[PDB]
């Protein structure tokens, strides 16, 4: 995508936010029609700039475009939480078809924080007959977008068979992620507790199991 | 007041071919015309190409020219202002480059300088190009939880595990229940499993009125688990 | 004058390629019952259309692919006699019969009967059953009108029976040579087919042979009522309404009055 | 382009606003000659182009109580209401036909006729009476 | 920003029933039958029948609820005793 | 104030020209419906609804020839004459009816629509056309 956009955008609860798009002479903003797409990552999108500045259908007023001779801006007024997502921006003619942009994350703060909810749990009675062991630590109900788990047998680190998701946004406007930590039934057997530990950047989750319990 | 609906999820190999249907109902379906866009995480969203199922027109782009056929029926009318057509679409020489999520639109208008422009989006179609197999998952009832000792709240889930292919729905006790459901989403393991959980908090005066009953349903392995969460609770916080 | 133009039309529906005129095409007003005469025909497929197929008592109205030829002849050499009744007045009667006597008759070609109700018989299936069987035996009884193909030809009016026509079963292959199928007619001069009960048409005689060949494009059958879903369904001819003749000329038609007062918001200001 | 009577019937109201005076020009005169006398069949075809004259002249009469008078495209002084057809520009004139326009102002039709015979000719007449003096 | 503008000679037309014309076909005064079925008072055919198709327009008919079917109806019968009418009575043949 | 159709036959006719539009509006289609076909019955009614329009379009002919065209108050260029009604303003438009109107005008107004169909538009487009080259 030659297409080029802004990096990586935050901002602030209800203030204001501008994106940009641009590129060479030859995919130039200076005789072509310009449109925006809000973009959650694995849902519906939504067209909300089209063609030039003229919104969408629906779309409130708080969204706004402009095109210059060498760029296309973005511009939304009194950022909600649900505006936290990924744009995206198309070049195209009458007859052309879509051209996308490079993408750029936008990130509304100022909000509520979240404590997290962090709950760790042991195979059961099928997978021991399985002959496998998987320990489970669900993450969910997190603000930032970052977290870093740790798995300790017998609260010494472990390396190996050690999975951890990517951040996730909950349809409630927070995020969830979660881990996943494979052993064997030697190993199960010769250890007392289990931990996994989520860092968060202002605190720290822990949950401790037993095989004996 | 379009309600589209595309395909189902399938699981494929690489340089095979798989076809995606995309059903319309609620409008004109030769009136506007027919956008296709994936979403790969090797190289972001890509515009496929559109379809004009009046005048028999398509524009793809030129990476596409080749692997890319795409198909349309006749519009069924229903009324005089409603008709439900369909879209097809067929890929082939698939690679590793073409996993992710794919989406079929509706055009913008019906004249001007933007008319192609993808504005009722479907609800998706995700498609994973592996050579692997087919696994079915082992699905886990989860032990109630304490989420406020005061109010008197537990949390009880169902456990999905170790499965390759596309990721699966769940409904509570056959869909009659939706508050409080809460579903994961799926991990990654060093051999390509894809594990998930999902959890709901209920009261936990909500033991002797109510059953809850967790349904699973993984459509390309073609296989459902109807699981019953023991409400016989193990927290020291929820037992007092 | 809105026009439907596809091919296949169920007459009660949305039609998809719609054309307007003025003036319709050409419909010869033809009087006949069982059998539609000189109709139009239909496009590509044997149509069958109803009110309501489930319900028994509404006719079948049937529209033909392949015209189906037929020939009536009154084969009577007759003469008319003008006798004088009041001073204007002149009352035209049948004269004596000039060379021999025989029952006027239509004939229908036995090869193209059979084609056509094989024809017939897949269009109905799709309604009834695949692979199922249907019979079609003659009328029931009642009115001389409704029991016989009654219509007109130079000035006579042929009651024809057309009970040589409908004694048939059908595998779902075949059914259960002979050039032609001739039909015995009588014929009937004075009608009380008004509506006005309150008068009846005398037919004057017709000096001569008549003989008068036609296109036949339909068919009004009723079905047999009853619990009769596992077991087979029967198709008798029908009519008496005159409006179901009409029905197969007039179905691809509807009135339409303009409305061409339209309002709608754009930017501008006067004075 | 033309494409005849009622060519645009589907077509974006804006398109079809490039056929007007076709659609005008076919409905007023649909001559038929009555020349030949027969009694009772022509009271039924003469009460129908009767009638239709009636019909006309009620449209011109609706267009004639407006300040809209001219047999052409025009324009008033009544502001839209958002209540109607909650939609913004070239959504309508190039994603609509005329007969889905009328069905969703049908709700709302009704009272717009009366908001263009009285807020305007009953008050617009009055302003231009005690305007013209100077 | 936006007032609302009347636009006469818009392509709307809401289903109803009227009156209906009939055909002479043309070929009636070849003819000298003196009188066919409507040669008494239907006006002649136009040159060329405006047979216009219209584009995107999906209509919803019904053959079994038309008023088409009703006129003429009711015009073969008032064509059948107009026809009967001056003609000659037979009642003395009722002997 | 409205009051309906005829409304201020009796008010002042100041207070009556506020009804213009009413009285327009219910005088062109008292529209019957006459699709049953009984024989010598219509003939009557329809003849009725016939000379409706004929005397409808007598008086457009004569909205037409004058300067005056739009179904409104509309003003001309021929001068009141003091002989006709010897009154002031406001002696007119606010203690007399157009029914008492007509009444002293039936006097001297067969010569008021002469000299507005001669006086004006025989001249007055005849200055047009030798006043619009330049
Ligand atoms: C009935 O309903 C249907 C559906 O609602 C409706 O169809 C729509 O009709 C409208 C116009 O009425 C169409 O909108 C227009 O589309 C024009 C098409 O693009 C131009 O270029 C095409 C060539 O593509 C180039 O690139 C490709 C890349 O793949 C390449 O292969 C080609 O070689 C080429 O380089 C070209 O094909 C097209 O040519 C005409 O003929 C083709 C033959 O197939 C025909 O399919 C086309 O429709 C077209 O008639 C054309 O030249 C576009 O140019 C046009 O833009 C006009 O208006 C804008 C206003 O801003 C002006 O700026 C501009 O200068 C133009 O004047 C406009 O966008 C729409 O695409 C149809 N399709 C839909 C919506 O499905 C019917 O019209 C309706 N009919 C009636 C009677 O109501
Ligand atoms: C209504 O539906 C009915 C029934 O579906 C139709 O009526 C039927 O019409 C047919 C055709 O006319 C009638 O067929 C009869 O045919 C015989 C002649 O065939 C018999 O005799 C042959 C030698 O004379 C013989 O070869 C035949 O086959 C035998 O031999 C072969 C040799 O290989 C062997 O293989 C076979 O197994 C046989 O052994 C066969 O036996 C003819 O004689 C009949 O007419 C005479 O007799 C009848 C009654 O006896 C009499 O009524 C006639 O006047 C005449 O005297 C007859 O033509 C069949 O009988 C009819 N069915 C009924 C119930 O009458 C009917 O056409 C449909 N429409 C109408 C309008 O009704
Ligand atoms: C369905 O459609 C078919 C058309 O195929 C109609 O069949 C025609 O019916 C008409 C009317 O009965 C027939 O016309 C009559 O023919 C008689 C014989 O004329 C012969 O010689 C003439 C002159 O050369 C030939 O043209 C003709 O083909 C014959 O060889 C005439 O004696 C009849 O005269 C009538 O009209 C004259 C006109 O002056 C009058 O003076 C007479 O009094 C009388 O009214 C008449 O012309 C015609 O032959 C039929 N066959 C055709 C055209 O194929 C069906 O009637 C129609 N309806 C139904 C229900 O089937
Ligand atoms: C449908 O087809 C069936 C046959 O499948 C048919 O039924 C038959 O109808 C005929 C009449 O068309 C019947 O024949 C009559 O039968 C009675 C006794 O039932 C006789 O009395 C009759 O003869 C009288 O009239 C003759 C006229 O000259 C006299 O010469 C004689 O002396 C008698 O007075 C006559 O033979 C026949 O019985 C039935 N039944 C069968 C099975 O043949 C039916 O009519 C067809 N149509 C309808 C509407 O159903
Ligand atoms: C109308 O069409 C049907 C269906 O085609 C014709 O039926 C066919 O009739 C012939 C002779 O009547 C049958 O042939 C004979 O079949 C018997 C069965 O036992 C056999 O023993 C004889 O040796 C001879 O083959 C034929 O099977 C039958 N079916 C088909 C499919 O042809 C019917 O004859 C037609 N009526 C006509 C042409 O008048
Ligand atoms: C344009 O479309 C937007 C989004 O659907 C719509 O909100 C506009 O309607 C009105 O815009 C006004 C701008 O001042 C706003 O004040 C008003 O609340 C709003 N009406 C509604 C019902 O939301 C559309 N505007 C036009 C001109 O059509
Ligand atoms: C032809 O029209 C009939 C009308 O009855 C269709 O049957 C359905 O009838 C019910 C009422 O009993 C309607 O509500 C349905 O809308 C009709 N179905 C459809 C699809 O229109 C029948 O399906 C039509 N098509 C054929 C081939 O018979
Ligand atoms: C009805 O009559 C017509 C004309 O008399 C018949 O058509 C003739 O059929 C024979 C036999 O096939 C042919 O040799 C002639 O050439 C045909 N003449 C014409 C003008 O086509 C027709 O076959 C008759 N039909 C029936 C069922 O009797
Ligand atoms: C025209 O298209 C727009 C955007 O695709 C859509 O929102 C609108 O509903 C369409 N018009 C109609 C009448 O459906
Ligand atoms: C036809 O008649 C049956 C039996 O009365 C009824 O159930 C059905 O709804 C009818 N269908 C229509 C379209 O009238
Ligand atoms: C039933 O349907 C099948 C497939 O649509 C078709 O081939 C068959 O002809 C139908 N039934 C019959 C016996 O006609
Ligand atoms: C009809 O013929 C087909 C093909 O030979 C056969 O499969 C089917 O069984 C036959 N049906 C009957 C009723 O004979
Ligand atoms: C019967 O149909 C054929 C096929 O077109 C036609 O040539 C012939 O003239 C028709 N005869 C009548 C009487 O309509
Ligand atoms: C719009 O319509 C509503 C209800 O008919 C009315 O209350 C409102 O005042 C109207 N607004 C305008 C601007 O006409
Ligand atoms: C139109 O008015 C009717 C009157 O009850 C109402 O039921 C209907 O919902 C209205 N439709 C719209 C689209 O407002
Ligand atoms: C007024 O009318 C009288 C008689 O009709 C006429 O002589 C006189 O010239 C008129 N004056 C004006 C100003 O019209
Ligand atoms: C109106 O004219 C007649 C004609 O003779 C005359 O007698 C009468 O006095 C006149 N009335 C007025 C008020 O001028």
């Amino acid at each position: 995508s030659v297409l080029t956009q802004s990096a990586s955008v935050s901002g602030s609860l209800g203030q204001s936010v501008t994106i940009s798009c641009t590129g060479p002479n030859s995919v130039c903003c200076s005789h072509k029609s310009i449109s925006w797409y809000q973009w959650p990552p694995g849902r519906a999108p939504t067209l909300i700039i089209y063609e030039d500045n003229e919104r969408a259908p629906g779309i409130s007023p708080r969204f706004s475009g402009y095109k210059s001779y060498w760029s296309a801006y973005l511009t939304i007024s009194d950022l909600r939480p649900e505006d936290e997502t990924t744009y995206y921006c198309c070049s195209y003619t009458h007859n052309s078809g879509c051209v996308f942009g490079t993408g750029t994350k936008v990130s509304v703060l100022g909000q509520s924080k979240a404590n997290p909810s962090v709950t760790l749990f042991p195979p059961s009675s099928e997978e021991l007959q399985a002959n496998k062991a998987t320990l489970v630590c669900l993450i969910s109900d997190f603000y930032p977008g970052a977290v870093t788990v740790a798995w300790k047998a017998d609260s010494s680190p472990v390396k190996a068979g050690v999975e951890t998701t990517t951040p996730s946004k909950q349809s409630n406007n927070k995020y969830a992620a979660s881990s996943y930590l494979s052993l064997t039934p030697e190993q199960w057997k010769s250890h007392r507790s289990y931990s996994c530990q989520v860092t968060h950047e202002g605190s720290t989750v822990e949950k401790t199991v037993a095989p004996t319990e | 007041e379009g309600q589209l609906v595309q395909s189902g999820a399938e699981l494929k190999k690489p340089g095979a071919s798989v076809k995606i249907s995309c059903k319309t109902s609620g409008y004109r379906f030769n009136f506007y015309h027919i956008n296709w866009i994936r979403q790969t995480a090797g190289r972001g969203p890509e515009w496929m190409g559109w379809i004009s199922p009046y005048s028999g027109d398509k524009n793809l782009a030129p990476a596409f020219q080749d692997r890319v056929i795409m198909t349309t029926d006749t519009e069924v009318p229903v009324t005089s202002f409603t008709s439900t057509g369909a879209a097809y679409m067929e890929i082939r020489n698939l690679k590793f480059d073409d996993t992710g999520t794919y989406f079929c639109a509706k055009g913008l208008l019906r004249d001007g300088s933007s008319t192609w422009l993808p504005y009722l989006w479907g609800q998706g179609t995700l498609l994973t190009v592996s050579s692997a197999s087919t696994k079915g998952p082992s699905v886990f009832p989860l032990a109630p939880s304490s989420k406020s000792t005061s109010g008197g709240t537990a949390a009880l889930g169902c456990l999905v595990k170790d499965y390759f292919p596309e990721p699966v729905t769940v409904s509570w006790n056959s869909g009659a229940l939706t508050s409080g459901v809460h579903t994961f989403p799926a991990v990654l393991q060093s051999s390509g499993l894809y594990s998930l959980s999902s959890v709901v908090t209920v009261p936990s005066s909500s033991l002797g009125t109510q059953t809850y009953i967790c349904n699973v349903n993984h459509k390309p392995s073609n296989t459902k688990v109807d699981k019953r969460v023991e409400p016989k609770s193990c927290d020291k916080g929820l037992e007092v | 004058i809105l026009k439907c133009k596809d091919k296949k039309f169920n007459g009660t529906g949305p039609c998809p390629s719609v054309s307007t005129v003025q003036c319709t095409h050409g419909i010869k007003p033809v009087v006949s019952t069982q059998l539609l005469l000189n109709g139009s025909l239909a496009e590509e497929e044997v149509m069958i259309r109803s009110e309501n197929i489930t319900n028994n008592a509404k006719n079948i109205l049937v529209q033909f692919n392949t015209p189906v030829q037929i020939n009536c002849t009154r084969p009577n050499n007759n003469t008319r006699k003008s006798i004088r009744i009041g001073p204007g007045q002149a009352f035209y009667a049948t004269g004596d019969i000039i060379g021999d006597i025989r029952q006027a008759h239509c004939n229908v070609s036995k090869a193209t009967w059979n084609e056509t109700l094989g024809k017939v018989v897949k269009q109905l299936r799709k309604h009834f059953g695949n692979n199922t069987i249907i019979r079609f035996a003659n009328s029931s009884g009642g009115d001389l009108e409704v029991t016989t193909h009654s219509f007109n030809c130079g000035g006579e009016f042929f009651y024809c029976n057309t009970s040589g026509l409908f004694n048939s079963t059908w595998i779902s292959n075949t059914s259960v040579s002979n050039d032609s199928i001739t039909l015995p007619c009588r014929i009937k001069q004075i009608i009380n087919m008004w509506q006005r009960i309150g008068q009846a048409m005398y037919a004057p005689p017709i000096q001569g042979v008549i003989r008068c060949v036609s296109n036949i494009t339909g068919l009004i059958l009723t079905r047999d009522g009853g619990s009769t879903n596992s077991t087979t369904e029967t198709f008798r001819p029908g009519g008496g309404d005159m409006r179901d003749n009409w029905r197969s000329e007039l179905y691809k038609y509807k009135v339409v009055k303009i409305e061409p007062l339209g309002v709608a918001p754009t930017r501008c200001k006067r004075r | 382009v033309f494409l005849g009577f009622l060519g645009a019937a589907g077509s974006t109201m804006g398109a079809a606003s490039m056929t007007l005076t076709v659609q005008a020009r076919n409905l007023l005169s649909g001559n038929p000659d009555w020349l030949p006398d027969m009694t009772v069949w022509g009271i039924k075809q003469l009460q129908a182009r009767v009638l239709a004259v009636e019909r006309y002249l009620r449209d011109q009469q609706l267009l004639g109580i407006w300040g809209c008078s001219g047999k052409l495209i025009c324009c008033t002084n009544v502001p839209w209401n958002s209540s109607w057809s909650n939609r913004n520009l070239s959504e309508i004139w190039d994603n609509m036909t005329w007969l889905q326009w009328d069905k969703e102002i049908s709700n709302y039709t009704q009272i717009i006729y009366g908001l263009l015979e009285e807020s305007q000719n009953q008050q617009e007449k009055n302003e231009q009476d005690l305007l013209a003096l100077d | 920003n936006l007032w609302v503008t009347v636009y006469y000679g818009v392509p709307v037309w809401k289903d109803a029933e009227t009156t209906l014309f009939c055909a002479s076909d043309a070929k009636a005064y070849d003819t000298e039958k003196h009188n066919v079925w409507a040669t008494h008072a239907c006006v002649p055919t136009d040159p060329n029948p405006q047979e216009i198709h219209l584009e995107n327009v999906t209509e919803e008919f019904n053959m079994w609820k038309n008023n088409m079917v009703e006129q003429m109806h009711t015009d073969i019968i008032s064509l059948w005793d107009q026809s009967l009418k001056p003609c000659v009575k037979l009642t003395p043949l009722c002997v």
